[PDB]
């Protein structure tokens, strides 16, 4: 549910974006964040991998956020993708797009519906990520993010969920 | 082959009709765009222009021509579609002071441009000749990083286009305040010449 | 429920409104410009649109799955569907029709009734066949479809402003076999 | 007969015809050649003149007679942008103007309305002249039914 | 208004029957009518200044502005001078200044086109003998040339080159075409054995039934 720490991947690269902010501290963040990210570009593909011998996908609006951004329920594009991490200390909830392009929140809150939340949260971002990044021309493709305007866009967002 | 620089044709009036080709109604039908798609234009046309210039001045006055040539056009068919064509109408007060051809341009051009009005229109109490028009947001530019200027020409670049071919030359620049809780305000100041003012001097 | 229908429900739904007049006269400035500067030669600037619409589509398609979230178009039909009624619904306000398949359902030409963006616009004489005016989709009409892997390309035939009687553009794929793992 | 034209802020034309009455097959007499160049140049000073005051000798974008000038009665019109629309009236006699302008406004308001389809054309900058055979239709159509 | 009633005082001066001598008066309105209209717009105002200009200076008898307003009218060559009527009497208003002191280096340098300096060998033993650049043997080089003013009788006489080597030609007396670009035929440079060392030519020195003039260099580019 409660949100800790945002990051943004490439498609098919190392990370764009990453904030550890609301964790009002000094963790380290330099070079291992690409690592972790290409780990995480990998391992969707090896655990989309594997099939269990099987042989829905719709999410719900909670109204979250603060005039939403869209107002009905709506659908998915990883049917057989990694979609959460769950350890002792943190939850991550992750949710990619159909492009190809993938969102990671990094969640300190601990132990069904927050994957419902979650994925519309990632959604919101999606659209903030389309409608602050890629109308900007100095922004070229597949580069870091050196938007100012974008930080107090998703700042708010998460002080709004909380 | 009517109209070279070379003659001019007689032909007597009263004769046969000519063939019907081309026609089109002048007044607007009310018709809506996403703003998503006009900013894609808006910074394709930004990334063009960055890719084939090399410093910042020359980069700003292409983007002023860029606006000029929609200025230019816009002036004429602002004022016959607030004159009312083959319905019956006259001619508007084709205006001639510089104090209501801003009054023009804040009332109705920038309601023609945009869904709002645009919002404050203030002199420069320290020198004459200094004009300010702001708003409170720009719908031009509000997806760029606030701490460049240059990109907010081609909206003053309309401007200038509005004001030289309407009989008053002058030259604009565009600043940043950000005053109060908008973070983007955007002044355009307007610098005119003296051979305008002494003009307006000699009428009284 | 059905996409011909919800497709107003995004016009009536975060799609902030501006006047397409604004459009069609910054779109004629930048190809008055660009038959200015190349010294008339018009061949070039077909290209050179092209180029501009590729870089327009490529960042376009993440903002109109941002806006609308559907699934992937499992035949092309459904793709000359979402593209006839939402995808020149939502941005422009136009609803084209699709006409005029191939037999083996690879062609299909889109075409479209009136063009909101020539309004005014007459073409100069000697630029009467070799400058298609209404480039820029062409780009948006592959590099968006480039980016859900439909590899196709993109070309016109006929448009109304050229003298002809009606705009079409006939797009066809060529191989797809590519696209996100999960 | 009438000599008609449309004057750019440069001091250049951008459209000019001479349009007659039938009876007279020819028109103009030797005036043609070289007065009415040179008398419309003339009248271009004094409507520059008249640009810019408010109170003339209402609304400003038309105005009456400016001179009569050898049994010439010179006629003039100002756009927006700053095109003037100087047209003059010929006779053998002399010529009333004034009565005409129930009808000369008229046609002076929608050859300002061909002029603006004309500038809205993006291909078309100004100092181009006019090279339109539709734009000669209309506005011998126009001097057809206003005489 | 002062342009007109200049105008009308100079075509009252023109129509009289009699004769009058030059006086400085003249000159002094020949410059301001010249001045008033911004020549150095409306052209065929311009032309029919300057038409009447030519004429009076014709009247008064001074040669040398009819000269000069003939190489004033030489801007507006291209269009507003009809297919040689007027151009008649563009010529016979300039005949009797170049039988004078009018030898200004005609008009324009825009006349040589991009020649082409190939020789043809007809034997197969001998090819290229050494240890872009052109290697030169015998055979002889060509040009070619044109004009673009609808008057006739250009004449092009003794059309030779630069301070470059001992390459000369022959005789070139004859006529040029009005419109078209007439090839000029064989010069027949007759080379003299040099240093190996390049050094390209700009042009190469025409006269216009004149003296030999300066370079009229190529169109584009230099073109070495």
């Amino acid at each position: 549910m409660a949100i800790e720490t945002i990051l943004v991947i490439n498609k098919s690269g190392g990370l764009i974006y990453q904030r550890n902010f609301t964790n009002d501290e000094q963790k380290l963040n330099s070079n291992e964040y690409l690592i972790l990210a290409s780990t995480l570009h990998g391992v969707f593909a090896i655990a989309s991998q594997l099939t269990p011998k099987a042989l829905n996908t719709i999410p719900y609006i909670p109204y979250v956020g603060m005039d939403d951004f869209f107002k009905e329920p709506f659908t998915n594009w990883n049917k057989s993708g990694l979609r959460q991490l769950c350890t002792d200390q943190f939850t991550m909830f992750i949710y990619q797009t159909l492009t190809g392009l993938k969102f990671v929140a990094i969640s300190s809150s601990v132990m069904n519906l927050a994957i419902q939340i979650a994925d519309n949260f990632l959604r919101k971002v999606y659209c903030l990520y389309s409608d602050y990044v890629m109308k900007d021309p100095s922004y070229s493709m597949e580069m870091p993010i050196r938007s100012n305007l974008f930080d107090e866009k998703v700042k708010k967002m998460v002080e709004n969920l909380q | 082959t009517v109209g070279p620089k070379q003659a001019i044709t007689s032909e007597a009036s009263t004769t046969y009709i000519p063939s019907r080709i081309y026609s089109e109604s002048l007044l607007f039908k009310r018709q809506e765009a996403s703003l998503s798609a006009m900013a894609f234009l808006f910074q394709e046309m930004i990334s063009q222009l960055h890719r084939t210039c090399k410093t910042a001045g020359d980069f700003e006055t292409k983007l002023s021509d860029y606006g000029h040539n929609i200025g230019i056009r816009l002036l004429e068919l602002l004022n016959f579609r607030a004159s009312s064509s083959n319905y019956i109408t006259k001619m508007r007060r084709r205006d001639l002071k510089i104090l209501d051809i801003l009054q023009f341009i804040h009332g109705t051009l920038w309601s023609y441009l945009f869904n709002h009005v645009s919002d404050d229109l203030v002199k420069s109490s320290e020198r004459d000749n200094e004009y300010m028009i702001v708003d409170n947001f720009p719908t031009l530019t509000q997806f760029i990083p606030g701490e460049n200027v240059s990109c907010e020409y081609f909206v003053c670049g309309i401007i200038k286009g509005f004001l030289f071919n309407a009989g008053f030359p002058c030259g604009v620049t565009a600043h940043r305040m950000p005053q109060g809780g908008h973070s983007q305000r955007t002044v355009y100041l307007i610098q005119f010449d003296r051979q305008v003012l002494d003009r307006e001097g000699l009428r009284f | 429920r059905s996409l011909k229908a919800m497709g107003e429900e995004i016009w009536k739904n975060k799609t902030e409104k501006i006047n397409t007049e604004l459009f069609t006269l910054t779109y004629g400035s930048i190809v008055a410009q660009l038959c200015q500067d190349y010294e008339r030669d018009f061949n070039k600037v077909n290209d050179h649109l092209y180029s501009m619409g590729y870089n327009i589509g490529c960042r376009l398609i993440e903002d109109f799955l941002a806006r609308t979230a559907l699934p992937r178009c499992e035949n092309l039909v459904k793709t000359s569907e979402v593209l006839s009624k939402c995808a020149f619904k939502i941005f422009l306000n136009i609803t084209p029709n699709i006409t005029n398949w191939s037999h083996n359902k690879d062609t299909f030409s889109l075409i479209l009734d009136e063009n909101p963006l020539a309004d005014f616009v007459e073409l100069p004489m000697d630029a009467m066949k070799s400058l298609w005016y209404s480039n820029i989709l062409c780009g948006v009409l592959k590099g968006s479809l480039e980016m859900v892997q439909l590899d196709c390309d993109v070309w016109f035939v006929s448009d109304i402003l050229r003298g002809d009687s009606q705009t079409e553009i006939k797009v066809k794929l060529n191989r797809i076999l590519k696209d996100e793992i999960p | 007969p009438q000599y008609f034209a449309i004057i750019g802020k440069k001091d250049n034309p951008v459209y000019e015809i001479e349009f007659t009455n039938a009876e007279n097959p020819q028109g103009f007499p030797q005036d043609l050649k070289e007065l009415n160049p040179f008398i419309l140049h003339a009248s271009l000073d004094i409507v520059e003149d008249l640009q810019w005051q408010i109170n003339p000798t209402t609304d400003n974008c038309y105005l009456g007679k400016v001179d009569h000038f050898y049994g010439l009665a010179i006629t003039a019109y100002i756009s927006y942008s700053g095109m003037k629309f100087v047209m003059i009236h010929g006779n053998s006699a002399n010529s009333s103007v004034v009565i005409d302008d129930n009808n000369m406004r008229s046609f002076y308001q929608e050859v300002h309305e061909l002029y603006v389809k004309t500038l809205m054309n993006p291909f078309y900058k100004i100092t181009d002249p006019i090279r339109s055979p539709a734009f000669d239709s209309r506005v011998r159509t126009l001097a057809r039914k206003h005489l | 208004k002062q342009l007109f009633v200049l105008r009308l005082l100079m075509v009252a001066l023109l129509a009289t029957p009699n004769k009058i001598a030059w006086h400085p008066d003249y000159r002094t309105l020949i410059d301001t009518i010249i001045e008033l209209l911004n020549i150095n717009t409306w052209l065929i105002l311009q032309k029919k200044i300057l038409q009447l200009c030519i004429k009076v200076s014709r009247k008064i008898n001074d040669f040398e502005y009819v000269a000069k307003f003939s190489s004033i009218l030489i801007t507006k060559y291209t269009h507003l001078l009809n297919q040689s009527e007027q151009d008649a009497l563009f010529k016979e208003y300039i005949q009797p200044s170049i039988t004078n002191e009018s030898i200004t280096s005609y008009w324009d340098p825009f006349i040589l086109r991009e020649v082409v300096i190939n020789r043809i060998l007809d034997s197969d033993p001998t090819s290229n003998e050494i240890p872009a650049e052109f290697t030169c043997r015998v055979q002889n080089p060509f040009k070619f040339d044109f004009t673009i003013n609808d008057i006739q009788l250009d004449e092009e006489i003794s059309e030779f080159c630069e301070i470059d080597r001992k390459a000369v030609s022959y005789s070139g007396p004859y006529n040029v075409k009005a419109e078209s670009i007439r090839s000029i035929t064989l010069p027949l440079i007759i080379k003299k054995p040099t240093y190996k060392k390049i050094y390209e030519i700009s042009c190469l020195k025409i006269s216009i039934l004149k003296l030999p003039l300066q370079k009229f260099d190529i169109i584009n580019d230099s073109r070495r």
